[PDB]
């Protein structure tokens, strides 16, 4: 899955958009 | 960009703020 990957620093809201549908 | 800690709960609310209107994939039913 994709849970523990940002709450321990800061990823890139961009790749975050790739977490959508 | 600005963001402080993102995990499931915070990654979903931001995901939607991110996804704008597009849905996402966090958990599946059964």
């Amino acid at each position: 899955g994709a849970v523990e990957q940002c709450c321990t620093s800061i990823c890139s809201l961009y790749q975050l958009e790739n977490y959508c549908n | 960009f600005v963001n402080q800690h993102l995990c499931g709960s915070d990654l979903v609310e931001a995901l939607y703020l991110v996804c704008g209107e597009r849905g996402f994939f966090y958990t599946k039913p059964t």
